[PDB]
């Protein structure tokens, strides 16, 4: 990565973009021919939400999502990790990365809860207007239990 | 007339009560009730409800053992799920062979 | 709110009963069986 | 219940059908003697 | 303004976006090419 | 449409069902089901059927 | 250094149960012989109090001890004061170990003796068919017979 | 209308891997199906109630012996739908007369001729 | 620091004394649990 | 047993007070647990006609969750008796005005709706914080635990654990982040 | 080492068969509870009455309320006792 500071000297003004450190992964990936990461280590249908150490990766400190042609994920895969780290920041558990600066407790949330209106009126059993869960991306996770993931309530 | 049809409401209210009660106790030691009889028929024990439940009221420590033993037919038949055949059969899940 | 027109069975318009995994693997059972019918009527 | 399991090893579903449940002699006298058959 | 369950883009300048829970389409040069999703 | 047929992992078709009738399914069906066996209902057509 | 199927550790990771082993069925086989073989000297010995039964008789369970009346929905052609040897048991448990069958357990294990003393006809049970606005009625009373047996005492065997 | 449905009788011909799958030899053919009553008699049409009462299965649960011939096969093949059917197989021979009451039926069709009524 | 019986009761003093009378029983023998009487 | 005849029926259907911590938790999955611990249905002595129910107390009320939208989309509604006093409420309106609400009605609905419903509903008690009276505070007996798991933060996690765990990837250098 | 249940509230359970795998025994003795398991030892009307011991008990003001002759006399006077 680098980072740039724009210097404040009197009557002049300087602009500077500095290299940092560049992290980088274990010599040793389990599963090579990867195109993708969740290839490269497994991961395609075994992760979630909650497993944030990996989501703390694919994000920038103020809450801002990588690319793909960056990061190099698969197009299901992009559009999947970042529903699930939009379910861990209005969940709240990232707080060092509140976004720029001159109530309740929630999980499990699909949608924004500002644009959510509520339903005043709900159908009968083969009408209900049922409320959501996830999403329909990461249905394709392995589910341990027998029954399936109940993505409408 | 409500007298007659009584004694199956008789039969479901009291069968079901035993459900109730032999998954609570189940409940009590970490187990459920499906899972419950599907081990004890497994291990070859024709306890109906009545005696199941009644035995959890008077003997826990025996309902513990029955639970200990069910809890144990479970995982000998997840180790036979993951290998059906090609190996050595769970102790208790061996049955008797009449003829 | 959430009624219907006249019977609830019959009609231009009913309740529109949907499937259960549970009659699915109830009625596939018994077709299944059926087919192993099939093979022993045979020969 | 387990009904699918009995007849997996040729047992009957229902254990009242066949078996050793039913078929031996639900009594006998208190001095050895075998008792009558049963109707059933 | 208008309501209309299809959205179709008249000019360039028209460009749609997700607000609010609906989908909405709007154009500076051209007020009146805007369109609500129904 | 010929290699989705061709290629399905259910066993299950309307073709074995009707021509054999393994529940009495027959009385439900029409006698012109048996070529219009499960695209159609009415004057509608299902392509996604199979 | 890592397994190909090998997974960091996260939710979905592995199952949310914890995972198990079973011990090895060698000292297992001389841990089923050993614990046996010292309750077979504990009853040898008599350390044992009560001891309650489970039967299967006359097409139903009942749990049972001794010295207890017990009833039965039938006639069984035997002459009151009569003794009878009880051949199914499910299981038979002390005030410290319990002696399960699969599913009974064996004749020379135990001798359940019972006696009858008392039979009734039941009480009159009274039955009504009924169906409305079409004069379908009918009654019928039935009193079914009925024996009242008690289980005298129970004993178990040394062998084991 | 509804009407008796004819079977073609090309779906009755069983395929090497229906073969291997039920195990069931095309040589040395079984010679008696046993059969048995699951879906119930009402809410059929009066030729099929009437031919299961004529093979006498109007009790469920109850197994009861039929031919294998093509005469009896068109019997229970229009009332297919309302049976199971399991071969019968025996390594015991056939019942001999001293054997007539010591029999016992099995889950897996067997019949055999000795019952002593205790384990191995 | 061994224990010999165990009393339920309503207060302290109902368990205190429940609990004397459970020693009792079994002092004697004559718990609930003992032999009955043989014949 | 050799216990007395009135003191051991009074220990088997004595009651217990049972307490419940709800930080972070559904107001479902304890209302479930709660319910069948109300009517006593987890005594292997259960019967309706014997009211061995059991006294159940929750904790921070206000610091519940729900799965989704329902803060937003779900609704309570009710009607005083007069014209237009039907009304309805967000679940997040109804919790500010209210946090004891969400789980009193949602437990309302669990247990059946026969006379012994109010009995039991008062029995069980309910606090938004975790401050109790020294009355209710001492006549405990124990704390089930809770249903499901709290996710931990990215400042819980220790450093060993994000250690253990692999980085998965490579930045290019020329990257602005 | 291996256990099915924690052996530590209730007893002390270990299950055991027979040689020839025919019956299975149980051997099941009760905890002892440690001593560090323990703890050391040490007028009104209508309205007023029927609340304050409702809020005492626990219960509703609906059953303490008297009820009427039919009831009091139905009620039986000698129930059969058991044991
Ligand atoms: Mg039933
Ligand atoms: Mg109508
Ligand atoms: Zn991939
Ligand atoms: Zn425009």
């Amino acid at each position: 990565f680098r980072e740039v500071v724009e210097t404040q000297e009197g009557k002049t003004t300087i602009i500077e973009g500095r290299i940092t450190a560049t992290p980088k992964e274990s010599p040793n990936p389990p599963n090579p021919s990867g195109q993708c990461p969740i290839c490269r280590w497994n991961l395609k249908h075994k992760y979630n939400y909650d497993d944030v150490l990996l989501l703390s990766q694919f994000i920038r400190p103020h809450g801002g999502m990588l690319p793909r042609k960056i990061t190099g994920l698969c197009q299901e895969e992009h559009r999947k990790i970042e529903e699930c780290v939009k379910m861990a920041h209005r969940a709240g558990l990232l707080p060092n990365h509140r976004p720029r600066l001159p109530q309740l407790n929630r999980y499990l949330t699909r949608w924004a809860p500002g644009s959510v209106k509520p339903i005043y009126k709900k159908g009968p059993r083969w009408n209900r207007v049922r409320m959501p869960v996830g999403s329909p991306l990461l249905r394709d996770n392995v589910c341990y239990s027998r029954t399936p993931w109940k993505l409408y309530h | 007339v409500k007298c007659t049809k009584a004694r199956y409401l008789k039969k479901k209210n009291m069968r079901t009560l035993w459900i109730n009660r032999i998954t609570a106790a189940s409940q009590e030691h970490g187990l459920k009730y499906p899972a419950l009889i599907g081990n004890l028929v497994k291990c070859q024990v024709e306890l109906n409800r009545k005696v199941l439940a009644d035995l959890a009221i008077y003997e826990p420590k025996t309902f513990k053992s029955l639970a200990a033993l069910a809890s144990r037919r479970r995982h000998e038949g997840f180790a036979a799920a993951l290998g059906d055949g090609k190996e050595p059969e769970g102790i208790f899940s061996r049955v008797v062979q009449y003829h | 709110r959430g009624r219907i027109p006249g019977r609830q069975w019959i009609g231009k318009h009913r309740r529109p009963r949907f499937v259960s995994l549970r009659a699915k693997q109830n009625m596939i059972r018994r077709l299944e069986i059926e087919a192993e019918n099939h093979y022993w009527l045979s020969m | 219940a387990g009904g699918q399991w009995r007849l997996q090893q040729g047992l009957a579903a229902n254990p009242s059908g066949y078996g050793p449940l039913t078929e031996l002699p639900d009594w006998s006298y208190a001095d050895g003697r075998p008792a009558p058959p049963m109707k059933g | 303004f208008k309501n209309k369950t299809v959205l179709k883009k008249r000019c360039k300048d028209c460009y749609l976006v997700k607000r609010r829970g609906r989908w909405y389409v709007y154009c500076k040069t051209h007020p009146r090419h805007k369109q609500r999703q129904m | 449409q010929e290699e989705r047929e061709r290629n399905n992992q259910n066993p299950w078709t309307f073709e074995r069902i009707a021509t054999a009738n393994m529940l009495g399914i027959r009385k439900v069906l029409s006698p012109y089901d048996l070529t219009h066996k499960g695209k159609y209902w009415g004057k509608f057509y299902m392509p996604k059927r199979v | 250094s890592y397994l190909p199927g090998y997974v960091p550790k996260t939710s979905l990771s592995s199952p949310p149960w914890p995972e198990v082993v079973l011990p090895d069925p060698v000292e297992e086989t001389r841990h089923h012989a050993e614990v046996v073989k010292k309750v077979n000297e504990m009853i040898v010995t008599g350390q044992y109090g009560r001891l309650f039964a489970v039967v299967h008789f006359a097409s139903r369970q009942w749990k049972v001890t001794s010295e207890d009346l017990i009833l039965i929905g039938n006639e069984l052609d035997l002459a009151c004061g009569e003794r009878i040897r009880l051949e199914k048991v499910l299981l038979v448990g002390a005030d410290n170990f319990t002696l399960l069958g699969k599913p009974l357990l064996g004749k020379d294990l135990v001798r359940v003796e019972a006696t009858v003393i008392e039979k009734t006809e039941s009480w009159p049970r009274i039955i009504m068919r009924f169906r409305k606005r079409k004069n379908f009625k009918k009654k019928r009373i039935v009193t079914t017979p009925q024996t009242v047996l008690r289980i005298n005492s129970i004993e178990i065997a040394p062998c084991l | 209308k509804f009407t008796r449905s004819r079977i073609p009788e090309k779906v009755f011909q069983a395929s090497p891997e229906d073969h291997e799958k039920y195990g069931g030899d095309p040589q040395n053919p079984h010679k008696l199906h046993i059969v048995t009553r699951i879906k119930s008699t009402r809410r059929r049409p009066y030729w099929e109630k009437d031919i299961i009462k004529m093979l006498g299965l109007e009790k469920a649960h109850t197994p009861q012996v039929h031919k294998n011939i093509p005469s009896v096969n068109a019997k229970l093949k229009v009332v297919k739908h309302l049976i199971r059917i399991k071969p019968l197989k025996l390594p015991q021979g056939l019942p001999a007369e001293e054997n007539m009451s010591n029999t016992c039926l099995k889950s897996t069709g067997e019949l055999v001729v000795q019952w002593h009524l205790k384990p191995v | 620091k061994k224990l010999i019986a165990e009393g339920p009761g309503e207060t302290v003093l109902v368990a205190e004394e429940e609990a004397a009378r459970v020693a009792l029983r079994k002092l004697y023998g004559f718990t609930e649990n003992r032999r009955p009487w043989n014949y | 047993s050799s216990f007395s005849r009135a003191p051991q029926q009074w220990a088997t259907f004595a009651r217990i007070w049972y307490l419940l911590d709800g930080k972070m938790q559904p107001p479902g999955k304890l209302a479930a647990m709660a319910s069948i611990r109300l009517q006593g249905l987890h005594k292997p002595v259960y019967h309706a006609l014997s009211d061995c129910g059991d006294h159940v107390v929750i904790m921070n009320t206000r610091h519940i969750a729900f799965s989704g939208n329902k803060w937003e989309q779900k609704v309570y509604s009710s009607h005083t008796g007069y014209p237009g006093g039907f009304r309805q409420v967000t679940a997040a309106q109804l919790h500010l005005r209210d946090p004891v609400a969400i789980v009193k009605l949602a437990i309302y609905g669990m247990l059946p709706k026969n006379l012994h419903r109010r009995t039991m509903m008062e029995r069980l008690h309910l606090f938004p914080d975790e401050y109790i009276p020294e009355d209710i505070l001492k006549n405990l007996v124990e704390e089930l635990p809770q249903p499901r798991k709290i996710p931990k933060r990215l400042d819980e996690y220790t450093q060993e654990e994000i250690d253990a765990f692999p980085r998965l990837w490579t930045p290019p250098e020329d990257y602005r982040l | 080492t291996y256990s099915p249940l924690p052996d530590d509230y209730n007893c002390n359970v270990e299950l055991a068969l027979t040689s020839d795998g025919r019956t299975i025994v149980c051997y099941h003795p009760s905890v002892d509870i440690p001593y560090e398991h323990t703890k050391p030892i040490p007028h009104l009307e209508e309205g007023p009455m029927i609340e304050q011991l409702s809020k005492m008990f626990f219960t509703t003001k609906h059953r303490w309320y008297p009820h009427g002759r039919y009831h009091r006399c139905r009620k039986n006077l000698n129930p059969p006792k058991d044991r």
